RNA sequence: GAUGCAGUGUACCCGCGGCUAGACGGAAAGACCCCGUGAACCUUUACUGCAGCUUGACACUGAACUUUGAUUGAGGUUCUAACUCUGUCCCGUGAUCCGGGACGAGGACCGUGUCUGGUGGGUAGUUUGACUGGGGCGGUCUCCUCCUAAAGAGUAACGGAGGAGUACGAAGGUGCGCUCAGCGUGGUCGGAAAUCACGCGUAGAGUAUAAAGGCAAAAGCGCGCUUAACUGCGAGACCCACAAGUCGAGCAGGUACGAAAGUAGGUCUUAGUGAUCCGGUGGUUCUGUAUGGAAGGGCCAUCGCUCAACGGAUAAAAG
RNA sequence: AUAGCACUCUGCAAACACGAAAGUGGACGUAUAGGGUGUGAUGCCUGCCCGGUGCUGGAAGGUUAAUUGAUGGGGUUAGCGUAAGCGAAGCUCUUGAUCGAAGCCCCAGUAAACGGCGCCUAAGGUAGCGAAAUUCCUUGUCGGG
RNA sequence: GAACCCACUGUCGUUGAAAAGCCAGGGGAUGACUUGUGGAUAGGGGUGAAAGGCUAAUCAAGCCUGGUGAUAGCUGGUUCUCCCCGAAAGCUAUUUAGGUAGCGCCUCGGACGAAUACCAUAGGGGGUAGAGCACUGUUUCGGCACCGAUGCAAACUCCGAAUACCUAUGAGUACUAUCCGGGAGACAGACUGCGGGUGCUAACGUCCGUAGUCAAGAG
RNA sequence: UAUAAUGGGUCAGCGACUUAUAUUCAGUAGCGAGGUUAACCGUAUAGGGGAGCCGUAGAGAAAUCGAGUCUUAAUAGGGCG
């Protein structure tokens, strides 16, 4: 006979692009994510596809905050 | 004999100061579904890629 | 099925947008206010055949 | 050359654009410094052709500000840019 | 699958007569099998062309008299001068060719030239995909979600499992307002399960659609007003052999909703798709083969492919 | 292959064949003759189906090729307008009114035409024969040798 | 049943006496018979009591010359010496799979020089090994869909390493790293160890990731 | 691949990356913001022959402008110089 499987989708290259302690410029993308695994803090904007980008020049920092305990990424000038 | 130009390529490529300019694809007929950003950004000319510059040079010797 | 259609400016400049509609649920002709670059103002646009 | 193993070629997957202008073939461009080759004080289409800075089959010429000139000229029936006209006047020439 | 390598055993040097177990013995670049975008011949309701046959219009092609239809156009009946005779007679001539002359039988028919519809394996040039634990048969060829995937990205098998080729002028934008679902108690023909009050625990509800990642400033739910489902762009970055793809602060113009700070460049996101050539439509301060126009061409917007063998040999192809 | 049989075509300048034509064979023959096709002495015989394809005859009802060229639209050309611009003959570009045969569609006949002989079709095998030059199970079963 | 014309069986021959025969048998032999001389039919043609038979030892399209040196992604071959460097058998696309093109890997020149690499320290994300039952699914024993105990999972997770990866600073040791241009080859890999799919926890089996050797390397 | 995979019985002689044209890069020589002739004439490698070609300016489909130019309502922003 034959098999009904044998299909897959092309890769999407998701994940973190700039790690904590690094330097960024305004407009640099920091996180590529399907959902909001990370949220935006100061000087970080969110795109329509949930991408996180930097709106200011500085140093990236990750943190855990809030009652929900969700993770935030921000830029320090 | 003299080298002959590939007229099909000569009709798609023009010469600039340091390279070649070209038009972009995906703007001819199917346009309703395409977004306005794509419509505007695909307009105008761009530059030939370095990897493909050599073939254009071979096909268009005198330009 | 959805059919393509044209929205032509009322100002007569000839500017037009293109969209789609469901004929079963929208028999009536489409009105909509849109911006016209040629005369740089907001004016009404009328449904018309995509042609 | 231009065969990529069967995939649609670069020169065939891009669109054609533009058209050729006939008058551009007969239009001629002349640098300012080339007027030194001219013999005499009168700069015209005929004199440029005689000096061999313009091909015989051309029907009009234009002068652009490219080099420098240390002579006085009178230009007749030749188009001049703003900079070229200023340079000619500074060098002590005239137009028409 | 060893006279020639390793370890061992046997064997003084050379003929003649016989034998065929081996020297993957000699002989013919395997005919069997598969491949090459090779060859030939044969078949057909494969593609395409032609000979042959056949329909009509114009020409060769003329005269007279009559009938009937929607000024014309279809017939019929006679005639002889074009034209046919592989019919008789006379001559060139000594001749079953041919030519001319007379007669006879036909006759505006038949037949031929040009054009045109149909038929056309009679003949001719060709085509008839790839992957594949050999080939064929079967299945598959493009896109999205999870696992394989070894805690950054990427990563194969005819490996294991599911979806897609849409929908919506509101299911878009904005201001304001509200949280699901599940159980325990009493009530009408209504009870396992129909509407309604209180109370308990808790997100199991929902999110147009498959799954994953998400969702309280709710991204879930309702109401009023509206068209930012705009135009010109665009610092910077992700991904990428190319062609392509993706996110985006910010500036100018005109808008919608808010008292206002302000939000809005389609919808929680990731599938819903097709390059080039050719042609159609609306504009266009471009070009216009002597000159003025026009035709044609260019530029902006947009329309026509299941080209799914989905980077798409030709417009058109089986055994 | 054959003698025999049957179907079909051919009225003579025959049908058919060769050839580019002229012309030649058929035949210096004339339906008791000539060509094509199938079966294959002889004896007894040769069932059903015209739905499909082909052939034959009829019908004139729908579709139209060349040809012909109604009407419409466009470019240019004259004269007029303060100005909006209005705008003809002629030439030229383009459109396709009407006329128009076969062929196709339609009806009937034809099987010693090709072909078929399992509720449905067009109808589902008359005579004769039969594990056969046809039988897979199969060295089917019974008798003779 | 002789001559004459044929070719049914068997032996011999198979570098033969012979590129089709001899010997012993066999069939027709007044006929649709055999045979001499001279003529006609010519290659997509001729002829054929029909085998694709014959057409000069040649026939599913004769022979000779010319187009012609046809094309062949296929097979073979490619000739003196020394010095330096030194690969790949991968990704993407293809009427593409034993061909080819861009990228990756090699070499030479120019430009440019530590902007590079190893290690130490500092900062940063994770969801694999392991483990667990708080979600999903599944398993057994008890007391009332629940409660107690117990076990399992690539497509389960309340948890969670070592390694690996990114960024900054620094000692030492290494002419490193990047850019522009000329010339390539290569796109059939093999075994072994480790983490796996497939298979029978089979294959000198097959398909991935990762390191070593062979390929191209002797002792 | 010792392979039981291919080719060669032996010797002597013959036997395979060429030629013309165009173009691109490198080395070398002349001249230098300039460089160079072609056909042709010429008792002819001389001398003459400046038509032509490359370089000296880009942008834009084009008109056009020009150290600027295209896009746009925009001296904004951006692309190519």
């Amino acid at each position: 006979g034959s098999t009904k499987n044998g299909r897959d989708s092309n890769p999407k290259m998701l994940g973190v692009k700039v790690y904590g302690g690094q330097t960024v410029t305004a407009g640099n993308i920091i996180v590529r994510q399907r959902g909001t695994e990370f949220h935006a803090g100061a000087n970080v904007g969110m795109g329509r596809d949930h991408t996180l980008f930097a709106t200011a020049d500085g140093v990236v920092k990750f943190e855990v905050k809030g009652q929900f305990g969700r993770r935030y990424v921000k830029v320090e000038t | 004999a003299k080298l002959k130009t590939r007229r099909g390529a000569a009709k798609r490529f023009k010469a600039t100061a340091n390279g070649f300019k070209r038009k972009q694809a995906f703007k001819r007929h199917i346009l309703t579904k395409k977004s306005a950003k794509r419509i505007r950004q695909l307009r105008g000319c761009v530059m030939v890629h370095v990897s493909d510059v050599a073939s254009v040079r071979r096909m268009c010797p005198y330009i | 099925m959805r059919d393509k259609i044209r929205l032509v400016s009322s100002a007569g400049t000839g500017y037009f947008y293109t969209t789609t509609k469901n004929k079963r649920t929208m028999p009536e002709k489409m009105e909509i206010k849109k911006f016209d670059p040629k005369i740089r103002q907001h004016v009404i646009f009328k449904e018309a055949k995509i042609k | 050359p231009g065969f990529e193993g069967g995939q649609t070629a670069i020169y065939r997957r891009l669109p054609k654009f533009g058209f050729t202008s006939q008058i551009a073939l007969k239009t001629a461009e002349v640098r300012l410094s080339e007027l030194s080759k001219v013999e005499g004080d009168i700069v015209s289409l005929e004199t440029l052709k005689a000096a061999n800075v313009v091909r015989r089959d051309q029907i009009r010429a234009r002068i652009v500000l490219s080099g420098e000139i240390t002579r006085a000229f009178t230009v007749q029936g030749v188009a001049l840019t703003k900079g070229a006209k200023a340079a000619i006047e500074a060098a002590g020439g005239k137009v028409e």
